[PDB]
């Protein structure tokens, strides 16, 4: 699901940025939602944080 | 121009291009955060504005450019992880 | 078999200081090759037998790679340990040995220090249990000095010792001083933030105020007696809860993958 959503993300990237270079030269139309879209991913700038892990799963196997 | 690549950016220079005191720009400012036009935080314990998200200015044909370089990079970072996560966890991935 | 001297015995007597040269010398490395053929012979074909001949084997390559290092040949010390590395324990015993044995394990224990091999050390100590092979006046040195670099106790190390008996045991010393002197300058780069001229002379162990000048600069110390390394980078590494990582448990994108495949 991991890898299906990754190579699912790159095909909708590939729309919008044909359609940038599309709009720059060959002069389609300029809308604020495209642009509002762009903007957002630079400004949010994510932080990698702690947690997540258990070691549970050894015992179980053990006992029975 | 500079929140986007790194979010903050000192309040000193803008009170001084107002050409207005210090006790009223402001003002304005939280008026901004308020309506929404930006979003953000002025923080008076350094005199500096953090600058959480900005407004894209629209129709403007420079804006267009510069998003297109920065989306090709974001294209070879997911090609280059995801050669990744297939190689560990093959075998259960099938 | 060793009888007479040109090149048999002749390298023995030159050691002595009856003869005191070592011009001689040079030139009988090449000549005691040809005697030492003959030497080859006798162990493993008989022991006990051959036991006398054993003991004048060894005692001349053994006498002469003391003699060959205040010549300071490198190359020629090593191969002659080395190569009565095996008449220490040679079979079951062929009986090679000699006094002077006593002072060649503790050069050649010196001598791993120095080059900073200190796993040769160690595995040679594994063969030594049972110190009273040749006793402990040569060998109790080494072990000292190597407790003390091992420790920390750098005022302790023998930097004044070793040079005294001038026979061979001086080569490994004079080396070993640029060692140890290394070794402060790092251990003090990380701990404390200043260096005095007070303080470098006697930790360092720099003989001159310019000796000082050299070594600090090249680290990147130098601003006077007051200076500021150390500190700054201890106080920097704890948090990075607010500060994104990934540093440790791995790399992280194949750690979660990984974690699961195993299970």
């Amino acid at each position: 699901n991991q890898v299906h959503g990754l190579k699912g993300l790159n095909s909708k990237l590939l729309d919008i940025r044909t359609y940038l270079e599309k709009v720059a030269s060959g002069k389609l139309p300029i809308n604020h939602h495209i642009i509002y879209q762009l903007q957002d991913v630079f400004n949010l700038l994510p932080d990698a944080s702690l947690q997540e892990f258990v070691k549970a799963f050894y015992l179980k196997t053990n006992d029975q | 121009t500079r929140p986007a690549n790194h979010r903050q950016l000192t309040f000193e220079e803008i009170a001084k291009s107002a050409k207005i005191t210090v006790n009223k720009v402001e003002l304005l400012v939280m008026k901004a955060l308020s309506v929404g036009l930006v979003r953000g935080s002025i923080d008076e314990v350094d005199k500096r504005v953090h600058m959480t998200w900005v407004q894209p200015r629209v129709l403007d044909l420079q804006q267009i450019k510069g998003m297109k370089d920065r989306l090709e990079l974001w294209c070879t970072d997911v090609k280059s992880m995801e050669l990744l996560v297939e190689h560990q966890a093959q075998d259960i991935l099938t | 078999l060793q009888a007479a001297a040109g090149m048999y015995e002749q390298l023995k007597d030159e050691w002595n200081r009856k003869s005191p040269n070592l011009s001689k010398c040079g030139e009988e490395l090449g000549r005691l090759k040809l005697v030492l053929l003959e030497l080859n012979f006798l162990p493993t074909t008989g022991t006990k037998l051959t036991k006398q001949q054993l003991i004048l084997a060894r005692d001349i390559l053994e006498i002469g790679a003391q003699w060959s290092i205040l010549c300071k040949d490198i190359p020629s010390f090593e191969r002659y340990m080395a190569q009565l590395k095996c008449y220490y324990f040679d079979y079951k015993e062929q009986l090679p040995e000699s006094a002077y044995m006593h002072q060649l394990l503790g050069l050649n224990l010196l001598f791993l220090l120095s080059q900073n091999r200190v796993a040769e050390f160690h595995t040679e100590l594994e063969r030594l249990p049972a110190k009273d092979i040749q006793t402990n006046v040569y060998i109790k040195h080494p072990v000292s000095l190597e407790q003390y670099l091992m420790e920390g106790s750098y005022n302790k190390v023998f930097l004044a010792k070793g040079n005294i008996p001038a026979e061979s045991y001086t080569f490994f010393i004079d080396i070993l001083l640029d060692t140890i002197r290394d070794e402060i300058a790092g251990c003090i780069e990380k701990a404390y933030e200043k260096i005095l001229f007070a303080e470098a002379t006697r930790i360092l162990f720099f003989s001159t105020p310019k000796k000082m000048t050299d070594y600090a600069k090249k680290r990147g110390w130098l601003l006077g007696p007051n200076n500021y390394y150390s500190f700054a980078s201890q106080q920097q590494k704890p948090e990075d809860s607010t500060i994104p990582s990934t540093e440790l448990a791995r790399q992280v994108i194949e750690y979660a993958r990984q974690l699961e495949m195993i299970v």
